[PDB]
């Protein structure tokens, strides 16, 4: 598929500014920084979770592993 | 034409997939992995085509013969650095790949997606060998399992195999015409990655949303086209910074000493990008079972397309399965992690569930969440 | 118990589509149904979609979103294609009956 | 001529964790030499001692060296 | 019992990603192993060539290779005869062949010295440990005839006994020959044996983090320059009513 | 006013703007090194051959 | 040899247990290790084929 046979589109007007024109860098702190948290709060319940709980499963595992290993003072008490 | 850049059978292509190729506007980093995956692709063939001026397949010569082309060969360790690296800037790029196109449906672009999976399997496929090639302790007894490993199928294996390899064990033939495999797969590589895109631009680029985007489509030239060169810029420092400052890192030091035929490691833990699989197959205890999980285990990408329900192709708008598969993506970095794990209660267990939770998440899980979220939708 | 009335209006608000502002059905993939379903929308409707889709796209471009007060609300989502859409399916159903 | 290991082995071999481990090991050791017929082995014991003492052997050792 | 001590680490004079090996150790490392390992441990991936530049002078090395003499091709009379080690020569083998070296270390292998330092997970840290490090196997343990107890190492019976004590050379520049010191000096060597590259490798990895620090952000500008005309980018409908 | 003068002068023209990445390069190159090998080097006094070479060579 | 947890034989690779005989007793090994044709010539002679 190239140009021009992509779509029907009808009455949308939109204005855009030569690069030069404008400021690339942009509105840090603004609109910026903000948004960036708008996200990592939004998604941060959605995807740490799981890779909590794998943690969690890969600590407990080391740990008992670790553990079966060390003697039961109590293995021979005689 | 006037343009040229249209008129020129060769020249067309070019100005036809690098420039003036309509592109989604809105396209995140998870679309820079694949032009990344060629650069590993390139950064792969060219060092290791430079890496093969110096090899010698050979047992009795063939693991000096790299430790030569590093100490010797001007800058010699550096393209080996590099290219046991790609390897794995390649199969995280690959492994990323794969991850954007399964959550954002790419795999409904089926063919391009097929197509993906056999780059995958090669791609495993050619870093199995080549890894042989430096006839380490390693390089040998993965030769000689992934091998034996189709030993499974019955009356075609065991014969398969002692052919597969050399002659009846791994020895010399087997390494030399592994090295041919290794010099000649990855220009198959190259060549399905033609057909994969190929396929892709007979339906554009997917895009985010998973909603159409003829609405909008960027020329990926002006735009994508420095995207790429950024990106490559981005995840080329990583794979840098471990090749100058800590090479071997990834590299599992086992493979230091060189083959002894003899006596396998105590402690043999497989290449990191191939762990998980590792794991399932090891938590299913039957020779055969051990290698169809496995088989499976990659060869499952293949029914993604046909285990897809939702309404909508992306999952973006899909909370629920979304974080089923986030649920997917831990519960692989786990069966990893379990992979590179001796064992024993501790683990195994843990092992054989993950390598459970992997299938259903992905054979029942998913089409049953997908089909759940389109009727929160009346749908 | 627990109204699927009350559930519905949890998964909109958490699919988040419409902060994008777009209709459910704006974002339904595009399969053949769905496109002659589309392809049957009155004039009317179609570029009121497309602006719709355009504006999330550019949006979704930007990273950035709608304003708390564009978003649409649950109740006000006009289902503008499931209509059609469902025609189809059944016309289809219909043919595809008939051909046995 | 003193081998600074030493010497930095004997100031380590007095911090609090070294001591609350050299003295776990003694009583094992003493308490498996002491009878005929034991499988138990002090060489976690061991190990536990060790682990702490070189710990901060290393992180002065290095010093003395040149 | 799989259990196992683990190696403590030691700051290295050449950890950091940003600094070389001391070269002086090095030598002092060269010598120890020269004068006590290469009786016991072949080096073959490395030569008297390298030392030139690196730790040693080229009439030094010649000299110091001159110090062996080595088997070398056939007469006219065809037969193996010794001469003089050139400067191009590997380092000496101690043993003809493996099973001979194990005929001579009381049925064990000493395994080649040219890449331990990466063949053993913990590198040097674990080397020196190793070394600097035996001691009276614990209570109920017992070492048999011929081994060594060594805590560090798998098995903890090693068929190497302790190879380096204090004062067991001198190293000529006027260093407190300790086994601390002497071991450490064996182990920085046997980095550098195993990677030569080492500095120029790491200082290359400098530049290259100055290039990506000073790249990456120009294409960041030019990727985002490019961009705003969309970043910026305003829409509208307007159908006519 | 640099950029101003450096734009019309040199960036302008294709054909000039590639002539100041090359004499830029070298100078870049050049001057890069120089500092980085005197970064590098200098972190590592004392240590490096060119710094030992000496007790064969003083210092 | 000399590892495991049926006093026989270990495998590293994947995990399979072997006992004194040879025979695999835990893992996913499928049959038990191979067993040469030999004979004892007197009594302190084997001969392994
Ligand atoms: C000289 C300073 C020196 C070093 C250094 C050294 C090191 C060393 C290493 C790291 C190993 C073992 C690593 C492993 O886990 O297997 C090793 C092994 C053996 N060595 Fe050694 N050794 C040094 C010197 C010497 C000398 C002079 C002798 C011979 C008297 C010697 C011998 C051996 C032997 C035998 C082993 C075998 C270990 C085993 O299989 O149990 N070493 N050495
Ligand atoms: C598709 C990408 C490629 C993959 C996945 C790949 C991967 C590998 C791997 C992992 C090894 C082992 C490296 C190690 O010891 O750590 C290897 C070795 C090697 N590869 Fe490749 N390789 C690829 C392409 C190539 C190409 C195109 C050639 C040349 C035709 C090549 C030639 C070699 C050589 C010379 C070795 C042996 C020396 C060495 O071990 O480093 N490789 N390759
Ligand atoms: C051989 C290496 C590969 C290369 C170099 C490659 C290249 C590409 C490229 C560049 C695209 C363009 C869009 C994008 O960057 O995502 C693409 C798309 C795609 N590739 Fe690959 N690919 C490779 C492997 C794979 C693999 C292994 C899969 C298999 C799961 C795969 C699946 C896809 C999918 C689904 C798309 C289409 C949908 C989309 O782009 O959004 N690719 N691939
Ligand atoms: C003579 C040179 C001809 C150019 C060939 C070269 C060409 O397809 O170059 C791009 C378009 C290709 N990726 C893309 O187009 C692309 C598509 C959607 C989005 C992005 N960006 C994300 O934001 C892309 O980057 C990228 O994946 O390389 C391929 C695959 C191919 O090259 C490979 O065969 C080379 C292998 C075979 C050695
Ligand atoms: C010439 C090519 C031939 C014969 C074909 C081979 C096929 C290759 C396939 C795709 C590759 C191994 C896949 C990644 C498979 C599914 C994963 C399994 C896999 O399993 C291993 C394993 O069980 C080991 O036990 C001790 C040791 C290993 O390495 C030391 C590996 C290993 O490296 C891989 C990776
Ligand atoms: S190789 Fe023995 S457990 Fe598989």
């Amino acid at each position: 598929r190239q140009f021009g046979h992509l779509t029907r589109v009808r009455h949308l007007i939109t204005y855009s500014l030569s690069p030069f024109e404008q400021r690339p860098f942009p509105h840090y702190f603004s609109k910026g920084v903000p948004n960036v948290w708008r996200r990592l709060r939004a998604c941060i319940l959605r995807v740490a979770p799981p890779f909590l709980a794998f943690y969690l499963l890969y600590t407990w595992g080391t740990q008992e592993f670790e553990k079966s290993k060390r003697k039961n003072p109590a293995a021979y008490v005689n | 034409a006037p343009n040229i850049r249209k008129s020129h059978p060769l020249l067309k292509m070019i100005n036809n997939s690098l420039i003036d190729l309509p592109a989604p506007s809105n396209i995140s980093a998870w679309w820079n992995f694949g032009s990344l995956l060629a650069v590993c692709l390139m950064t792969q063939i060219l060092t290791g085509l430079l890496l093969a001026m110096h090899y010698t397949a050979d047992t009795s010569l063939a693991f000096s013969s790299v430790a030569h082309t590093c100490r010797n060969v001007q800058y010699g360790w550096l393209i080996r650095n590099l290219h046991a690296n790609g390897a794995s800037f390649f199969f995280i790029c690959i492994f990323l790949h794969i991850g954007r196109g399964l959550y954002y449906g790419s795999y409904l672009y089926k063919e391009t997606w097929n197509t993906g999976v056999i780059l995958l399997l090669t791609l495993m496929a050619t870093a199995f060998v080549g890894y042989v090639l430096p006839w380490g302790q390693m390089s040998f007894w993965g030769a000689t399992v992934i091998t034996n490993l189709f030993s499974a199928i019955p009356y075609i294996g065991h014969t398969l195999v002692e052919w597969a390899w050399g002659g009846f064990s791994v020895d010399n033939p087997t390494l030399t015409r592994f090295f041919a495999l290794h010099f000649l797969l990855p220009f198959a590589i190259a060549g399905i990655t033609i057909i994969h895109l190929t396929f892709l631009h007979e339906s554009g680029s997917n895009n985010p949303l998973g909603i159409s985007s003829d609405s909008d489509k960027i020329p990926f030239h002006p735009y994508y086209s420095f995207k790429d060169i950024l990106g490559l810029t981005l995840m080329l420092t990583p794979f840098l910074t471990l090749a100058l400052f800590s090479p071997n890192l990834l590299g599992d030091p086992e493979n230091f000493t060189p083959a002894n035929p003899l006596v396998t490691p105590p402690h043999i833990k497989p290449e990191w990008y191939f762990l998980f699989a590792y794991a399932i197959l090891r938590s299913i205890p039957n020779k055969l079972g051990g290698v169809l999980a496995l088989a499976a285990s990659v060869l499952i990408l293949f029914l993604i397309p046909f285990l897809h329900k939702s309404k909508q192709r992306t999952m973006t708008f899909r909370p629920l399965s979304q974080t089923l598969f986030w649920l997917l993506v831990a519960n692989l970095l786990i069966l990893t992690w379990i992979g590179s794990q001796p064992v024993e209660h501790p683990f195994i267990i843990i092992g054989q569930m993950a390598s459970l939770s992997y299938f259903t998440i992905l054979l029942i899980l998913f089409p049953t969440i997908g089909t759940l979220e389109n009727k929160m939708l009346n749908y | 118990s627990r109204w699927l009335e009350g559930i519905r209006k949890w998964y909109y608000n958490a699919a988040g589509f419409n902060k994008y502002g777009l209709m459910r059905d704006d974002t339904i993939y595009e399969n053949d149904d769905v496109k002659e379903a589309i392809r049957r929308l009155p004039e009317n409707l179609y570029d009121d979609r497309m602006f719709r889709i355009k504006r999330a796209l550019d949006l979704n471009m930007r990273q950035q979103i709608l304003p708390k007060e564009q978003w649409t609300k649950y109740e006000e989502d006009v289902p503008y294609l499931e209509p059609y859409l469902k025609e189809v399916i059944r016309e289809r159903k219909e043919r595809e009956e008939w051909d046995k | 001529l003193v081998d600074p290991l030493t010497t930095v082995r004997e100031q380590c071999e007095q911090l609090e964790k070294c001591v609350k481990a050299r003295e776990r090991l003694e009583l094992c050791d003493e308490r498996v030499s002491s009878r005929s017929q034991t499988e138990e082995d002090c060489t976690e014991e061991l190990f536990d001692f060790l682990h702490a003492r070189d710990h901060c052997v290393a992180h002065k050792l290095f010093n003395s060296l040149k | 019992s799989d259990l196992e001590l683990h190696p403590p680490s030691y700051p290295w004079s050449h950890r950091g990603p940003l600094s070389s090996l001391d070269h002086t150790s090095i030598r002092r490392g060269f010598q120890v192993y020269k004068q006590v390992c290469s009786s016991c441990h072949s080096m073959d991936y490395v030569a008297y060539r390298h030392l030139v530049g690196v730790c040693y002078t080229e009439d030094e090395a010649k000299a110091l290779a001159e110090e062996v003499e080595v088997q070398d091709g056939p007469n006219e009379d065809g037969e193996m005869f010794m001469r003089p080690g050139k400067l191009s020569d590997y380092f000496p083998k101690p043993y003809p062949n493996p099973e001979a070296a194990r005929a001579a270390n009381n049925g064990a292998l000493p395994p080649d010295l040219s890449y331990i330092v990466r063949a053993r997970h913990g590198g040097e840290d674990y080397v020196f440990s190793l070394l600097t490090g035996y001691c009276e196997p614990p209570t109920g343990v017992s070492v048999r005839e011929g081994l060594y107890f060594n805590p560090y190492f798998p098995g903890q019976a090693i068929g190497m006994a302790p190879p380096i004590y204090n004062d067991v050379l001198e190293f000529d520049d006027g260093t407190p020959a300790t086994m601390s010191q002497v071991a450490k000096d064996v182990c920085t060597f046997l980095r550098w044996a195993a990677e030569p590259e080492h500095d120029h490798r790491k200082r290359m990895g400098l530049k290259m983090l100055l290039m990506m620090g000073l790249l990456v952000p120009l294409v960041y500008y030019m990727k985002r320059h490019k961009w705003s005309v969309l970043k910026s980018r305003k829409l509208a409908y307007r159908p006519p009513k | 006013t640099l950029t101003a003068r450096l734009y019309s002068l040199l960036f302008r023209r294709t054909s000039t703007f590639a002539l100041t990445i090359v004499v830029g390069a070298l100078l870049f190159e050049r001057a890069f090194d120089q500092g980085a090998d005197a970064i590098y080097e200098h972190i590592n006094e004392g240590k490096l051959w060119k710094h030992i070479k000496h007790k064969y060579e003083n210092k | 040899a000399n590892a495991g947890d049926f006093g026989g034989y270990y495998c590293p690779c994947h995990g399979s247990h072997y006992d004194a005989s040879g025979r695999i007793r835990k893992g996913p090994a499928p049959l038990n290790l191979e067993v040469p044709s030999y004979e004892f010539t007197s009594d302190d002679m084997v001969i392994v084929g």
